[PDB]
């Protein structure tokens, strides 16, 4: 009785609308170049706005 | 004992009692044998000075002078011409001054090693830079004695802190034996509880003697530089850094036997061969070579056993600071962990 | 996708010389240290052999010293235990476990009941 | 028949996986520059903790953090003048896990006893109090991320994530699908689906409304300790005791990259993203954190600040700074 | 206003004054892990300390012992062993009359013994149910060198210490097993941490003081390898 | 005995005492001289 649950949840699995990695790959480059200026560890943050120092 | 001034004092006494017929030839009065003069103390005193007296009253010149005839060899019996035991001390001098140089020196790098690194401040390596500070502060204590005296309060002072910082050193190689010693013969020692205990023990209670001392070589015995014997009163400093040896040594074979049962209680050779190097580094730290001499009493300068003594201490005294700075900073695994590590990140 | 599969077992004589191998697949093989595991019928996991990432060092469970042979083939990603003389004692299903991590000395969880780095084991029913 | 059968839909899935893979993120990126050398300092060391640090938790003010020990005590800190807000004693000592709950009003942790407590800070008395213990996981609890006041979800080491209803202390849902114990969570920014992280090599995406595995993610060679979705909730990176980091696409359903070098031998304990999703902060056991850019695989930077293994990390909601947990027992910030 | 900062540095100062207090108990409080098996009779150790998780409180001389039993988990147990990496030392607790299951102990003891984790944390090893290896031996119905073929070649070592009207079979037996521990704890632990050893049963009047003193141990040997003694 | 204190003892005596005995040559001079 395992694995008759086993591959109705496999069924499931098969079934998704898996996309092209391209775009897969292009959302993230698009949404790491949008939010870049927003970020402050990839560009350091002068001393006026940063808490910490 | 006799000061050139009480001897100038002496004289001068004998002149003005003074002050063939009488007269003062600079040394002596004359009433010819005179027993050599109790006054001087160079001078030996079962001897006679001569002196002739004419058949005219007048006393014999010598032939083509002013001079009157004299005959003091008797009296100038015991006398050293030139410098034999200057020479020994000299050496000792330079022996020291080397060894406390490379002492101080290795020190003071050892010592600020060990201050600004964070993850050293345990409770041991706090320890070790008392031990590394009253190691420096006592070779410091030597050479401003050596130039105060050797080169009538500012003198009197120099020799207060040598005795004081010698003493200090002293008493924090008992500290570090004392430390070592609770870490294991006390079931689970709380390290922190005990810390200030130590640090009023290492500093403070040399400073109880050496005040007394102080407290009685200024009522008793206040003639001098305070850097001569005054009879007994030298064993109020002493007694306490002797006991402090004595002690420390108790302690070092404690460490030594309790060490050995637990390299036998983990073999063979092995057991007997990390024992010896854990039993020599042990050395440096509690002063074991302190041992062998601290039973010595005062004794003849040109002596063998004199001069065995003096090169073996100060041989070792002046470099016990540098194998304590090589063995516990230097060689030290975790002080080098945090200097290949900082050195990789900088 | 981490897949251990083993070859080989099932029925033999007292006596006979049978081989496993365990293809490994889904991971660097030459990093982990491999091991056998069996469970005998209507009993525990059993620990019975393990090999090092190289093949140095080898152990074995007492049961099976001087008649189970282990080696390992980094080239081919292969396990193999070879049996020489075997017994009535020694029928179970023989799974070739994996240590979990890869660098390390330390087979931890490898005979438990759902450890995930196992195969689904071969059949080694040895009868007259 | 289904042993035969169950390779039969893996591989279906695995030749529809083929499919959609017509190029990598790595040529894809293989054009965009470089994000430099990224050089934090650290700005922040805080102390008070005996024992080793096992998990911290961000505040969504950015300011206070909740961080966890294994010496019973749950201290709330202020980063920016480094005060002990709260410091919470603990039943059990053996805590694996800590939560701030966005509101900021409740904290909840657990280890070895099996039990989410929720602490209440914003009571009317002067110290905290134990709000309610969550019983129910029959193993140790791995991690625990808060939805609402009132919905936390908790994965354990029982293999089993459960999500619960703080009003009540009875389990609403029961998500069951990994064959090994659950290391670490973590939440889509919509709170409508969770990725989970198990000691099987595998990452699971959970719908918390519908309570079933929506898609499962294999690639990892040894036991997943760390899962961290991308910011946009498309994307999520694990990190294994493999010493290996590896983004995985929900979409696309395969691994995009992987964050490995020859040089990294040991396990990740921690991932965690920039605000941006650039960069890729990963906490290993060789007592440093390396900087990853997550578009190109390069090592962007060290976090090399920590004597012992580094626990826990995070990145603020406003993306400031980074605190950074470790078995030394001191939380390190990082700008 | 400035009227928060000065409440927010003094609730501060509270804070830390309790955190100073907490770490004094803390640090003179022992943390042992009980570790076992199902048959290794863990339990009668505890009921012997009379003096999720199963916390135990015993005290032997003043000092305060807290002993864990993880009686709450599944069989895997590779991630939730890395909490207990600090404790003083991990209480290991085995039924030495069970032959079959010996090398569960066994490669438990080594994986525990190697573990990057826990590879500076000393065992104290409980050989337990002595009094039913005893009789298991002089019965002759079950034999070591089926389950270990090493022990035909063996011989008891010269450094053992039978108890008054002992058979010797079971002085050679009984240190066998032992000596199979220590082939382990020898091969890979130099200096970092220690076996300590013990044989034990039911009826021992006894092993609070045993875990004391090997925490004393364990404790001095803590300290002599900072001054690069041992 | 404290060896370095018994070396400052020492040095001391020695040179008190030569210092003296220099003391006592130039009177013997002085009344040579006489």
């Amino acid at each position: 009785a395992q694995a008759r649950k086993l591959v109705e949840q496999l069924k499931m699995e098969a079934n998704i609308d898996r996309i092209k990695v391209s775009k897969a790959a292009a959302d993230l480059m698009a949404y790491c170049e949008a939010h870049a200026k927003e970020d402050p560890l990839l560009t350091p943050v002068p001393a006026s706005e940063n808490p910490f120092r | 004992v006799m000061t050139k001034e009480e001897q100038i004092f002496l004289l001068h006494r004998a002149q003005a009692q003074c002050e063939c017929l009488p007269e003062w030839d600079h040394i002596l009065c004359w009433p010819v044998a005179v027993p050599c003069p109790d006054y001087i103390y160079d001078f030996n005193h079962k001897g006679h000075a001569y002196r002739r007296c004419d058949r005219n009253g007048s006393w014999e010149l010598v032939p083509g002078h002013n001079r009157t005839w004299a005959n003091y060899s008797e009296c100038v019996k015991f006398l050293t011409n030139e410098t034999r035991e200057r020479e020994v001390f000299d050496r000792l001098g330079m022996i020291y001054t080397v060894g406390y140089s490379v002492s101080l020196a290795s020190l003071t790098v050892a010592v600020l090693i060990l201050a600004y690194f964070r993850r050293l401040h345990c409770t041991r390596n706090y320890i070790h830079m008392h031990l590394f500070l009253s190691f420096m502060l006592r070779a410091v204590s030597i050479f401003v004695k050596d130039a105060v005296l050797y080169s009538y309060a500012g003198c009197r002072v120099a020799v207060t802190f040598f005795l004081y910082f010698l003493a200090t050193n002293y008493y924090w190689i008992l500290v570090e034996g004392l430390y070592l010693h609770s870490l294991i013969f006390m079931a689970f020692f709380s390290e922190k509880k005990y810390l200030w205990g130590f640090t009023v023990f290492g500093w403070g209670l040399p400073a109880v003697f050496v005040a007394v001392w102080v407290s009685v070589r200024a009522t008793l015995a206040n003639t001098g530089c305070w850097d001569l014997s005054s009879g007994n009163k030298k064993w109020i400093i002493q007694v306490p850094i002797l006991a402090s040896i004595v002690l420390n040594f108790i302690l070092f074979i404690n460490i030594v036997r309790v060490l050995a049962t637990k390299l036998r209680e983990t073999d063979t050779r092995q057991q007997y061969r990390k024992l010896l190097k854990s039993t020599l580094v042990l050395m440096p730290l509690f002063g074991v070579h302190y041992i062998v001499f601290m039973a010595t009493p005062y004794t003849e300068v040109s002596g063998t056993l004199w001069q065995v003594q003096m090169h073996y201490e100060m041989l070792f005294n002046s470099f016990q600071g540098f194998f304590v700075a090589i063995i516990y900073c230097f060689c030290n695994g975790e002080v080098q962990a945090e200097i290949k590590k900082s050195w990789s990140r900088w | 996708q981490v897949q251990l599969q083993e070859s080989g077992g099932g029925l033999v004589q007292p006596g006979g010389s049978l081989r496993l191998s365990c293809a490994a697949s889904g991971f660097t093989f030459s990093n982990y240290k491999m091991n056998w595991v069996r469970q005998a019928p209507g009993k525990g996991l059993e620990w019975v052999s393990d090999i090092s990432q190289s093949g140095a060092s080898i152990s074995y469970t007492g049961s099976v010293k001087g008649r189970f042979t282990i080696s390992r083939d980094n080239a081919k990603n292969t396990l193999y235990l070879q049996m020489n003389s075997l017994k009535p004692e020694d029928t179970a299903v023989y799974y070739c476990a994996r240590c979990p991590a890869p660098f390390t000395r330390d087979c931890f969880d490898v005979t438990s009941t759902t450890y995930a780095y196992r195969g689904q084991g071969t059949q080694v029913t040895v009868s007259s | 028949q289904l042993r035969q059968e169950a390779e039969q839909l893996k591989n279906q899935i695995r030749d529809a996986r083929k499919a959609c893979a017509d190029a990598t993120l790595s040529q894809i990126t293989n054009n965009i520059d470089p994000v430099g050398r990224i050089q934090m300092r650290t700005r922040r060391t805080l102390r008070g903790h005996l024992a080793k640090i096992y998990a911290m938790h961000w505040g969504t003010d950015s300011r206070l953090l909740v961080s966890a020990s294994q010496d019973g005590k749950l201290i709330i800190w202020d980063s920016y003048t480094t005060n002990k807000v709260h410091a919470i004693p603990l039943r059990s000592s053996w805590v694996m896990t800590c939560a701030y709950a966005p509101s900021g009003n409740y904290v909840a942790c657990g280890g070895l006893d099996n039990i989410c407590s929720i602490y209440n800070l914003k009571t009317r008395e002067g110290n905290v109090r134990v709000s309610r213990e969550l019983a129910g996981h029959t193993g140790y609890l791995s991690c625990c991320r808060f939805l609402d006041d009132n919905q936390i979800v908790t994965s354990s080491g029982d293999t089993t994530c459960a999500l619960w209803d703080i009003e009540t202390g009875q389990q609403t849902t029961t998500f069951t699908g990994h064959t090994g114990d659950v290391m670490s969570l973590s939440l889509a920014p919509d709170t409508r689906l969770f990725v989970s992280g198990a000691c099987d090599a595998s990452a699971k995406l959970w719908d918390v409304r519908e309570g079933m595995c929506r898609q499962t993610f294999t690639g990892h060679e040894s036991d997943i300790n760390a899962i961290c979705f991308f910011p946009n909730g498309n994307a999520f990176a694990t990190g294994s005791d493999d010493a290996t980091c590896r983004l995985f696409d929900l979409r696309a359903d395969q691994e995009l990259m992987t964050y490995s070098h020859d040089n990294i031998i040991c396990g990740i304990t921690s991932v965690s993203f920039s605000k941006s999703g650039r960069l890729l902060l990963a906490g290993y056991d060789d007592f440093n954190c390396n900087v990853w850019d997550a578009l190109k695989a390069d090592r962007a930077g060290v976090l090399a600040g920590h004597d012992n293994r580094v626990s826990c990390l995070g990145v603020t909601d406003d993306g400031m700074a980074v605190a950074t947990g470790s078995w030394d027992s001191f939380l390190k910030i990082w700008n | 206003q400035r009227n928060e900062e000065k409440a927010q540095r003094e609730a501060n100062k509270k804070i830390e004054k309790q955190l100073q207090k907490d770490k004094q108990v803390y640090r003179a409080t022992h943390r042992l892990l009980l570790l076992g098996a199902d048959n290794s009779g863990k339990s009668t150790i505890v009921k012997q300390m009379r003096i999720g998780i199963f916390e135990t409180k015993f005290q032997v001389d003043k000092v305060n012992f807290h002993m864990f039993d993880v009686g709450g988990q599944r069989d895997e147990r590779r991630k939730w062993i890395q909490c207990f990496n600090d404790v003083t030392a991990i209480i290991f607790v085995v039924d030495s009359s069970d032959y079959n299951r010996l090398q569960e102990a066994l490669n438990l003891f080594k994986s525990i013994w190697n573990n990057r984790w826990l590879r500076t944390i000393s065992v104290i090893l409980f050989l337990n149910k002595q009094d039913l290896l005893a009789e298991k031996v002089l019965a002759g119905k079950s034999k070591i060198e089926d389950y270990f073929p090493e022990f035909a070649r063996y011989t008891t070592p010269e450094d053992a210490t039978p108890e008054p009207g002992e058979d010797p079979r079971v002085t050679r037996a009984k240190y066998f097993i032992r000596d199979e521990f220590l082939r382990i704890s020898t091969a890979s632990g130099d200096g970092r941490h220690y076996c300590y050893p013990h044989f034990t049963c039911a009826v021992d009047t006894e092993n609070a003081r045993r875990i004391f003193n090997d925490c004393r141990d364990i404790i001095q040997r803590m300290h002599l390898r900072q001054y690069e003694l041992l | 005995s404290v060896s370095e204190i018994q070396l400052m003892h020492n040095l001391g005596k020695h040179l008190n005492s030569m210092e003296r005995v220099e003391w006592l040559r130039k009177k013997l001079q002085d009344v040579h001289n006489f």
